[PDB]
RNA sequence: GGGGCUAGGCCGGGGGGUUCGGCGUCCCCUGUAACCGGAAACCGCCGAUAUGCCGGGGCCGAAGCCCGAGGGGCGGUUCCCGUAAGGGUUCCCACCCUCGGGCGUGCCUC
């Protein structure tokens, strides 16, 4: 199940997480040749992806990653 | 493979970005990981990177979190560009 | 049950290209807590028992491993409708679970 709206995307991903941390994990990738990136999140049921090639999306995620670490860390 | 001190890993992530611009996929896969080294703390999160053929590691924890975020979010920023 | 062994297992898997065909170096899609080093498209190891070769290491250890069915799921793909965007669909499938089989479940000691 792909999304779109991302600030639902954050909803599910964290409340996917927050169900089973041990087993979530959550997979980036990118692809400057083709200009375009991915942001999967999932434990191995349910899978919860996001794919982009718009700019505006780098600082939403690379701040979701930012909030994730925190909540794996402590 | 390798794994790696927090800043190290980020040298060598950044040094990974620039291996795949004409080419290649650029994997970060990002969890939660329990200490474990064979088949019991769980304050670490661990982070792995790839192109398909070099594998870099590392994991992070509690003392090195604020660091890293820092350097690590803008990290991206800087090399997640041609959007 | 505890201790000491050995047989063995894991340290990735899949799709494309190429091949008479099975692996690999190439490209691609994807796992793990988890391999280092060397050579390889004038080719490297192979022959349906083919699902790589050589050198070195770690871990597990009778632990497992393999074959089949279904379900979850990803990336492809077949065919059909459409002018297109889209929609339906066939067959594979990383990753995960369920059930069912096959080989193994050894040696010593307290």
């Amino acid at each position: 199940p792909q999304y779109q709206t991302w600030e639902e995307f954050s909803r599910a991903a964290e409340k996917l997480y927050l169900a089973d941390p041990m087993k979530a994990r959550v997979v980036l990738k990118y692809r400057h040749s083709d200009g375009n990136l991915c942001v999967k999140v999932t434990d191995d049921l349910v899978c919860l992806v996001y794919k982009t090639d718009q700019a505006q999306d780098v600082k939403k995620i690379e701040k979701f990653h930012s909030q994730l670490m925190r909540l794996m860390v402590a | 493979m390798v794994l790696l001190e927090s800043e190290q890993f980020l040298t060598e992530l950044t040094r990974l970005f620039q291996k795949c611009r004409t080419s290649g996929s650029v994997y970060i896969t990002l969890k939660k990981y329990d200490g474990r080294t064979k088949p019991p703390a769980d304050n670490k999160c661990l982070l792995r990177a790839t192109d398909g053929k070099k594998k870099i590691s590392t994991v992070v924890s509690s003392k090195e979190v604020n660091k890293f975020q820092m350097a690590y979010s803008n990290l991206l920023r800087a090399n997640m560009d041609g959007l």
